């Protein structure tokens, strides 16, 4: 019956409470075959152009590393990020995926979707369940009305033209940044192109089929010739759901 | 009063200015995002009187596809700035869960504030209400609930309701509704004075 009332009661979030033929995987065979290796560069992503980046980008996950991911524990905010020139990389056909966490940012990402040409078409939520903390209750920003339990990432499609629009995790431990990785399933299952950039990666975020920049990588292998050269003709419009070019 | 409260009417025409002032406003509103009957264009959505409804409280507002973009715009240009957002997660009898690019299992609710809301218990709830759901079309009954418990005992207004939706401490309008039914004395007053004879027309 009433979950949110029995949040008040005992503090499980009513999200505690979700449970759970085909086969399909494999498009997950076909994405891992047609992956790119994985490409990685430490930048200051401040300090750094980003039209040395190519070449433009069938999809961008971006990431920025916002205050209110460090409650208890250089953070970049909506202004920061609104002056990325984003444009100037995205392919005239292209997808974005914003991390927004669930403040002020469900209101500047969608500033910066429109800044940078992009429709939003998608607003994909993660859930975070606290099965092994009822007790842990939540600081709230001064703003709030209700406890946050979620975070949103919204999609964007500038140009012209399976799964659920949830993520359900446990909250990860205080401090710990990191976002579910299934956000990276969900995406390569949308089959967009080849050209997959993540800014504001990390050592531990790097995957085949993606580039990664970022400031905190400790090491670099990026070329961008070398990295030009996985979509030469003929591989150029591959969707990353198909088959390899004999 | 205490006890629901309805008016069947036309929500562009009637004259909210004869039901006071709310702790809480609430808005489900028909968006043109696909005409049928009952829709609402745009610029009918920014024109609704919302700004004097309330002084300070919180205003609730579903959204949906690019009403996700213009319920921020109405939200705004009606004077409230968007301070959070619910999501119902749409689960059936067995709690498992039920835009052309992914399938869709949730809802969402803006929670917009204005103004200084002072005495209201902010942090009861969390974000996210996993219901059941009953007919298509229907809101799930634990907002109420949520609502009643960070603000008790207040007056709430909601707009565009159906006859399901009518509470104790709320006036419901729509246009759906089965005729006026009002019990609060200052508005039987007001009603009678800005309507003699009743009728709802321009
Ligand atoms: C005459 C001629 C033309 C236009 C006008 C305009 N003026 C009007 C309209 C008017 N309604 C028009 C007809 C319906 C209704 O009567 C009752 N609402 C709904 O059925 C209703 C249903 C579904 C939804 C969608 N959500 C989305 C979120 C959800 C949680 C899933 C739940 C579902 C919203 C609703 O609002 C209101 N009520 C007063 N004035 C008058
Ligand atoms: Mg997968």
């Amino acid at each position: 019956n009433d979950y949110c009332q029995h949040f008040v009661d005992t503090g499980h979030r009513p999200q505690n409470f979700i449970r759970d033929r085909e086969l399909i995987r494999l498009k997950d065979e076909l994405i891992a075959k047609s992956n790119t290796p994985p490409m990685y560069l430490q930048a200051d992503i401040e300090a750094f152009d980003i039209r040395e980046l190519t070449p433009k980008f069938d999809v961008i996950l971006l990431e920025p590393p916002l205050e209110e991911y460090y409650r208890e524990t250089k953070c970049w905010t909506w202004d920061d990020i609104m002056k990325l020139e984003i444009d100037e990389i995205a392919a005239p056909r292209s997808f974005i995926f914003l991390w927004c966490g669930s403040g002020e940012g469900l209101d500047l990402g969608r500033v910066c979707l429109r800044k940078w040409g992009y429709r939003r078409c998608e607003d994909i939520c993660w859930i975070k369940t606290n099965k092994n903390n009822p007790g842990k209750t939540k600081t709230l920003d001064p703003k709030a009305v209700f406890q946050r339990t979620k975070e949103h990432c919204l999609m964007g499609i500038k140009g012209t033209v399976v799964d659920i629009d949830l993520i359900i995790t446990e909250e990860p431990e205080i401090g710990n940044i990191e976002k579910p990785v299934e956000i990276f399933h969900i995406i390569e299952h949308f089959c967009l192109g080849r050209r997959r950039l993540h800014l504001f990666g990390r050592d531990s975020t790097i995957r085949p089929g993606w580039l990664t920049v970022g400031p905190t990588l400790t090491n670099s292998n990026y070329n961008a010739e070398t990295y030009a050269s996985y979509f030469s003709a003929p591989n150029s419009y591959l969707t990353g759901c198909t088959e390899e070019i004999e | 009063l205490f006890p629901p409260q309805w008016i069947c009417c036309d929500i562009r025409y009637l004259d909210v200015s004869i039901l006071g002032k709310f702790a809480v406003v609430m808005a489900d509103p028909p968006w043109d995002i696909h005409l049928p009957y009952g829709t609402l264009t745009d610029d009918e959505m920014r024109r609704l009187n919302i700004p004097v409804l309330q002084d300070d409280g919180f205003l609730f507002l579903w959204v949906t596809g690019r009403a996700m973009e213009l319920g921020r715009e109405c939200l705004n240009l009606w004077g409230y700035e968007r301070v959070d957002e619910i999501i119902w997660v749409k689960t059936n009898q067995l709690q498992r869960i039920i835009g052309h690019w992914l399938n869709h299992g949730k809802e969402h609710c803006l929670v917009g504030v204005k103004g200084n809301p002072q005495g209201f218990n902010q942090g009861l709830d969390c974000d996210v209400i996993v219901a059941e759901v009953r007919s298509t079309s229907h809101k799930p009954d634990e907002i109420y609930g949520m609502i009643e418990r960070l603000s008790p005992g207040t007056r709430k207004i909601e707009l565009f309701g159906r006859p399901h939706n009518v509470q104790p401490n709320w006036i419901t309008l729509g246009n759906q509704l089965d005729g006026i039914h009002l019990l609060d004395p200052d508005v039987v007053a007001r009603f009678k004075q800005r309507y003699p004879d009743g009728i709802i027309s321009k």
